[PDB]
C-alpha cells in the first residue's frame, strides 16, 4: 500500500546494493528496507563514494525504541522513518554521506 | 554494518 519513494519492503541486502550502484543512482542514493538481522527492524541501505574502492554501498541497522521510535546511534531518536529520513537528508551527523535521493528504480 |  502506497510506500515512501525510499521504501523498499521486501527488497534483500545483495540487491539493495545492485540496485544502488546500478546507473540512474548517486552518491548518496539509499533505500530503506526490512533488516534482515531482527524481528521488525529496518535497515538503511546507502551508496557512498571513496577513494579507494570508489562507489559502494554501506548498511546501517535502524533500532527500534520501545514502545515507539527509531535510531542509528542512541544519541539521536526519531518517532518515526520520516523524521529519521528527513534528519541525515539534510545533515550526515555521523553517517557516511547525506541521504540525496531514494533508490530510483 | 556500518555504525556511526
Amino acid at each position: 500500500l502506497e510506500p515512501e519513494p525510499w521504501f523498499f519492503k521486501n527488497l534483500s541486502r545483495k540487491d539493495a546494493e545492485r540496485q544502488l550502484l546500478a546507473p540512474g543512482n548517486t552518491h548518496g542514493s539509499f533505500l530503506i528496507r526490512e533488516s534482515e538481522s531482527t524481528a521488525g527492524s529496518f535497515s538503511l541501505s546507502v551508496r557512498d563514494f571513496d577513494q579507494n574502492q570508489g562507489e559502494v554501498v554501506k548498511h546501517y541497522k535502524i533500532r527500534n525504541l520501545d514502545n515507539g521510535g527509531f535510531y542509528i546511534s542512541p544519541r539521536i531518536t526519531f518517532p518515526g522513518l520520516h523524521e529519521l529520513v528527513r534528519h541525515y537528508t539534510n545533515a550526515s551527523d555521523g553517517l557516511c554521506t547525506r541521504l540525496s535521493r531514494p533508490c530510483q528504480t | 554494518f556500518e555504525e556511526i
